[PDB]
């Protein structure tokens, strides 16, 4: 009685907003952007090649600086990579080697990194000893740990597999807050540039915006068929890109509370791994299962071109945070380095 | 009583989420734009750099 | 290059050499991913031959490292070990069906395509009895088993009761035909009779790993 | 290096037949530019990784194809161009340049093929012995050391032990089957050589044959799998067993018994009977089919490489 | 903590040979380059030698080579120097610096207590011997060198140590511009090409000291004259 009673009204809320959102659906982003020229053919060529990694590399994140760069393998070996020379900074032997993210604190002190072992582990980089210590794992999770990013050398934000993301404080070793509300796998997050929102991925198919400060959910993002497997913010941090098994990469607004575009092609039928923005934000990088990267025009939803320079799937791949320069990370244990020439 | 309290909970959150200001996506599509116009000569790999000025030769 | 660029390289490439060490025991070992239900006894039948639970063992000079978990997502890291050891317990009938639906899942999983399973359909002696007492019977839950006959090729234990043995031949053929649904011989299923006491258990995945290392080489020299 | 010749009108057709060297030219060069451009589907599709038998295999393919190239317009043209040895030429160097091209592309293939009969029998007999990544650079260093040690021998001749003359018809230079003590040691280390790389392949291949016997008639395999992957294998070792004897051991065997002759085979005024200088033509045009067979037997005659090409 | 100490030293007859050792604990010592730096009495600091990590990069000074020999041993954490055919010339206190070389890295950043031994180009110029100051004024200290120490790869090879009274030297900056872990943020690098300039803010009574600056851009690594601060 009260709970049939109460499910009718989350039907009746839903087609509330569904309609809240189709009011404000005035035109298409598609429309808006006919009138600009084309990005034209992006070419970009491999400057680097990092190799040392023995396994699958699953993750990295690029340093604030443009130049170093951390990347993970499940050979149990954590690589920060100086890119300018392809010179090996650090080899950080993990203690569980099903590592799935890794992150690059934005001061430079710190690394995180975390898989099948539950635990987010913190790896101080500038010590008196002079080597690389663990200085807190942070356990809680009661899944495994698929994306961590640091907020600031205390403060780091993880999405697990048990459906919820969590807020740390590294200090104390003790999550502050806990962001629950996903009922299948979150797969990836994505910080706000001024940090103060993020957004998150889950296998529910749903994008989901959280108030890091409040800690509660802001609003939910629909509309993509198969698990998300990646996200990341609009360099302005008013929308964000999703990338699903789907094929497909759809761009969320945040202010408008809908999807705006859709990035699909009819010979793409594989899922999707990472997506990144260039620094202006036009141009959207997608990894695939294809073994290719794919770069979109975000305005016009434009192919612009393809990175074909892997043997096995692109796991993960970055942008830095001057767009300068692209890293690719794939399967089959490598790392590039991208951009184009005039 | 496990799903009858989910049940709250879960209307309580649709609540606060139909609650929020939007924009038109047509205000919106335009900030987006204006952006990228905004920042593409700063882009280098929307607009590739000289090869003096790239750091990976 | 600067004096400290010099060092700075020097210093790349003594972490290149530590690599090396490490690539040497890496390619060495085979990894096996060890896959089951609560009831299947998987725990056992590794702690015998001793987040994920990873264990060490050592037969013939060769090493096995064999993870116990305990999924589309997290699947994709195993896809690289040389084989699959999928668990069951036969003596549940009642559960038999859930294992071969989580059995046809592993089988046509995209990221498993190319990983073989090294089947264990453990605790036999407990089947036997079960058979034996005839409390249970099998075709309550498999109405097909009536009409199943144990084939003259079928090779007994000795002092083994036929009842067991056309039991026993029926469940290991419910796995094995979906083996041969599809797949198209890329990997293939090796069906075992093992039980949580049995002591043979580090052997029988010893040969069927070394068949499958072989049907990699096999597969590499014929350009297939 | 110029030595007597007189090529009969009668034999100019029958056994020195212009078109005779001309066929195996033709057909060689297709059969190895079909098993190379097919071989090339195989290493830009990455999926042949964890051994080195590519990388020996693509030695061979491109061995034998220079070797029906370079000798292969030599002796064409010397039918059509340049009819006259001695006076076209009348320096020594072409037949140097000549000696040395037929000993590289000749002892090349029965080094790799056993260079890749001892890959197949570390990979068959004892599995857990190959890594998984089979690292390249140290593969093309062992094509790279067969090509050295075949020419190492080819230079011998150049260096006073041995010797390269004009042999019957007149179209080509090869070691000479002398009684001088440098034509004995080269001859005979020629075909020890020669002899050695053909009897390691038939042994080797004999005992993977004989352990993947073992493996297929085990009861197990014959209800647990289809083990047709065994059979395609049987067969192509099988092969290698067939064609690198049936085409070799018989010129290997022919230069150590004419060398050993007594009363030898060459005149002191250094001209061999005409029964010998016929003899060792017909039992060169033999081995000659192994360098055209090898794109066949180790490549072409795969199951699963001719239904890519249909 | 991070300790480096010396022994080995002594009065030695000209011509003898002396073996210094230099223990290391509360580090990873494998991981580090090690340099020994000499002082004469009354004068400048003096670089000796160097020994990479891994030992496959061996460097001596001019004044030293084939006479001296470093070495290390990794799993006791001991760097040795082994010194053969001494004279009065190598009368000086011998400091254990440690030094790591990656992106960001920070070299010669800790020093020895030194061990004292007593026996029976780029041109880096100081010409301000000495600079009297008082506490709370702003002073300034130039440094000069022969070649340009600006490298192509936008790095300017120019560190400064400060030696107090009775103390180890100290890094202050390193690479020209950078502040080094544990040092007050008054002190402050600032240079160009071949023209480099240490300001103090605020100085206070412990900044009074022996301040020297090393280039560097090459080997071998050489000190200026050096710039006293006293009261
Ligand atoms: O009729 C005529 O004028 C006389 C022709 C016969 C003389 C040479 C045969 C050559 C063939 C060479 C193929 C390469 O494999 C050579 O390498 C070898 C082969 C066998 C043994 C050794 Cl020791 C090395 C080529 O197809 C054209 C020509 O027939």
């Amino acid at each position: 009685s009260e709970l049939d009673q109460l499910r009718q009204e989350a039907e009746q809320l839903k087609n509330q907003i569904r309609d809240a959102r189709k009011a404000c659906a005035d035109a298409t982003l598609s429309q808006i952007t006919n009138n600009i020229d084309p990005v034209g053919r992006i070419q970009m060529r491999t400057r680097r090649t990092l190799r040392g990694h023995l396994a699958k590399i699953y993750a990295m994140h690029w340093g604030t600086d443009s130049r170093l760069l951390v990347s993970a393998s499940q050979d149990g070996k954590l690589i920060i990579w100086d890119s300018y020379t392809t010179n090996k900074v650090h080899a950080i032997p993990l203690r569980s080697s099903w590592v799935m993210t890794c992150a690059y604190a934005p001061s430079g002190n710190y690394v995180a990194c975390g898989g099948l072992d539950n635990i987010c582990s913190i790896y101080n980089l500038k010590t008196r000893e002079g080597n690389v210590r663990v200085s807190r794992e942070l356990a809680g999770h009661t899944g495994y740990l698929s994306c961590c990013r640091f907020l600031d050398d205390n403060q780091i934000v993880t999405s697990s597999g048990d459906t919820t993301c969590a807020l740390w404080d590294i200090e104390t070793g003790q999550q502050t807050t806990t962001f629950t509300g996903h009922t299948g796998d979150v797969m990836s997050l994505s910080l706000a540039p001024d940090t103060r929102l993020f957004v998150s991925g889950a296998c529910d198919a749903s994008a989901k915006l959280w108030d890091v400060r409040e800690g509660m959910c802001r609003q939910t993002f629909t509309g993509h068929e198969s698990d998300i497997n990646a996200i990341c913010f609009f360099p302005n941090g008013n929308a964000f890109a999703t990338g699903s098994d789907d094929a497909t990469c759809r761009l969320f607004d945040l202010r408008a509370d809908q999807e705006l575009m859709t990035y699909s092609h009819d010979n793409i039928i594989c899922g999707i791994t990472s997506v990144s923005f260039s620094k202006s934000g036009r141009l959207l990088l997608a990894g695939y299962d294809d073994f290719n990267c794919n770069v979109w025009d975000a305005l016009k939803a434009d192919r612009a071109g393809v990175l074909a320079g892997h043997d096995n799937r692109v796991s993960c791949l970055g942008v830095t945070d001057d767009g300068m320069a692209v890293a690719t990370g794939s399967w089959d244990s490598f790392l590039k380095i991208w951009n184009g020439s005039s | 009583t496990a799903s009858i309290a989910q049940a709250r909970k879960l209307v309580e959150q649709l609540k606060m989420e139909a609650n929020i200001d939007r924009i038109k996506v047509s205000k919106a599509a335009a900030d987006l734009m204006a952006y990228c116009e905004a920042h593409a000569k700063e882009d280098p790999l929307l607009t590739p750099v000289p090869a003096s000025e790239n750091p990976f030769r | 290059l600067s004096a400290e660029d010099k060092a700075a390289v020097e210093r790349s490439k003594m972490i290149e050499k530590q690599l090396q060490k490490d690539k040497q025991v890496y390619r060495r070992t085979l990894r096996l991913l060890l896959l089951g239900a609560d009831n299947s006894g998987k725990s056992t039948i590794v702690k015998q031959m001793r987040g994920i639970f990873e264990t060490k063992f050592q037969v013939d000079k060769v090493n096995f490292h064999m993870f116990d978990v305990g999924r589309r997502k997290w699947i994709q890291c195993f896809n690289d070990v040389t084989a699959i050891i999928f668990v069951v317990d036969s003596s549940d009938y009642n559960r038999l069906q859930e294992a071969l639906n989580d059995f046809k899942s592993i089988w046509n999983n995209r990221w498993l395509r190319t990983i073989s399973v090294i089947l264990f359909l453990n605790k036999q002696d407990l089947l036997a009895e079960k058979v034996l007492a005839g409390k249970s019977k099998i075709e309550d839950y498999f109405p097909e088993f009536a009409r199943y006959t144990t084939p003259e090729d079928a090779t007994p234990e000795p002092g083994e009761d036929p009842r067991v043995t056309r039991a026993k031949y029926f469940i290991r053929k419910e796995f094995v035909d979906i083996s041969t649904a599809s797949g198209d011989g890329r990997h293939i299923c090796y069906p075992h009779f093992t039980c949580s006491v049995d002591t043979e258990n580090a052997r029988r995945i010893f040969n069927d790993c070394k068949d499958i290392i072989l049907q990699m080489n096999l597969r590499e020299y014929n350009l297939v | 290096c110029f030595r007597p010749t007189n090529i009969t009108l009668e034999e100019r057709r029958l056994i020195a037949s212009p078109w005779f060297a001309a066929s195996f030219c033709v057909v060689g060069l297709a059969s190895n530019l079909l098993a190379l451009s097919v071989l090339a589907g195989a290493r830009q599709g990455g999926s042949h990784t964890r051994s080195s038998f590519l990388t020996f295999l693509c030695g061979l393919v491109l061995t034998d194809f220079l070797g029906l190239l370079v000798t292969g317009t030599i002796v064409v043209s010397q039918h059509a161009a340049l009819f006259e040895w001695h006076a076209v030429d009348p320096g020594c160097r072409l037949c140097r340049f000549m000696g040395v091209v037929m000993i590289f592309f000749g002892l090349s293939p029965l080094l790799l093929g056993a260079a890749m009969a001892s890959e197949r029998y570390l990979g068959i007999t004892r599995p857990f012995s190959r890594p998984a990544v089979a690292s390249q650079r140290r593969a093309w260093a062992t094509v790279g050391l067969v090509w050295a040690a075949a020419l190492a021998l080819g230079l011998l001749p150049l260096l006073g032990v041995g010797r390269y003359t004009v042999q019957y018809p007149g179209s080509w230079c090869f070691l000479t089957l002398g009684a001088e003590s440098g034509d004995v040691a080269f001859g005979l280390l020629f075909s020890m050589l020669g002899g050695l790389s053909v009897g390691l392949s038939f042994l080797l291949n004999t005992v993977s044959v004989a352990t993947l016997c073992h493996v297929y008639h085990g009861q197990e395999a014959a209800q647990q799998r289809p083990r047709d992957s065994e059979v395609e294998m049987m067969a192509q070792l099988l092969g290698i067993m067939v064609v690198a004897s049936v085409c070799w051991l018989p010129l290997l065997v022919f230069i150590a018994q004419t060398v050993l002759r007594n009363p030898p085979a060459m005149s002191p005024a250094g001209q061999l009977s005409r029964t010998t200088e016929k003899e060792l033509l017909i039992y060169l045009r033999v081995a000659t089919w192994n360098q055209i067979l090898d794109p066949w037997v180790y490549i072409l005659f795969r199951r699963a490489v001719l239904r890519r090409l249909q | 903590d991070v300790q480096l100490v010396e022994s080995g030293g002594g009065l030695v007859q000209p011509g003898g040979s002396r073996k210094l050792s230099c223990s290391a604990s509360g580090f990873a010592f494998s991981s580090f380059g090690m340099h020994w730096v000499r002082q004469a009495p009354e004068k400048g600091l003096e670089w000796v030698a160097y020994i990479s990590s891994g030992s496959g990069t061996i460097y001596y000074a001019d004044t030293v080579k084939g006479r001296f020999t470093i070495s290390r041993d990794d799993p006791k954490n001991t760097l040795f120097l082994q010194m053969t055919s001494l004279r009065s010339e190598d009368t000086a206190m011998y400091y254990c610096v440690r030094s790591i070389y990656y992106y960001g890295s920070s070299p010669f950043d800790f020093w020895g207590q030194g061990t004292t031994l007593t026996v029976s180009d780029i041109v880096m110029t100081q010409a301000t011997s000495s600079v009297p100051v008082t506490p709370g004024e702003s002073v300034s200290i130039s440094c000069r060198s022969s070649k340009s120490l600006l490298h192509s790869n936008g790095n300017t090879y120019l560190y400064w140590f400060l030696q107090r009274p009775g103390q180890s030297p100290q890094l202050l900056i390193y690479r020209m511009s950078n502040l080094a872990s544990g040092v007050p943020d008054r002190f402050s690098g600032s240079g160009s090409g071949t023209a480099f300039t240490l300001t103090i803010s605020r100085l206070e009574a412990e900044d009074v000291g022996v301040y020297y600056c090393m280039q560097h851009l090459e080997y071998p690594l050489t000190f200026g004259a050096g710039t006293k601060l006293e009261l």
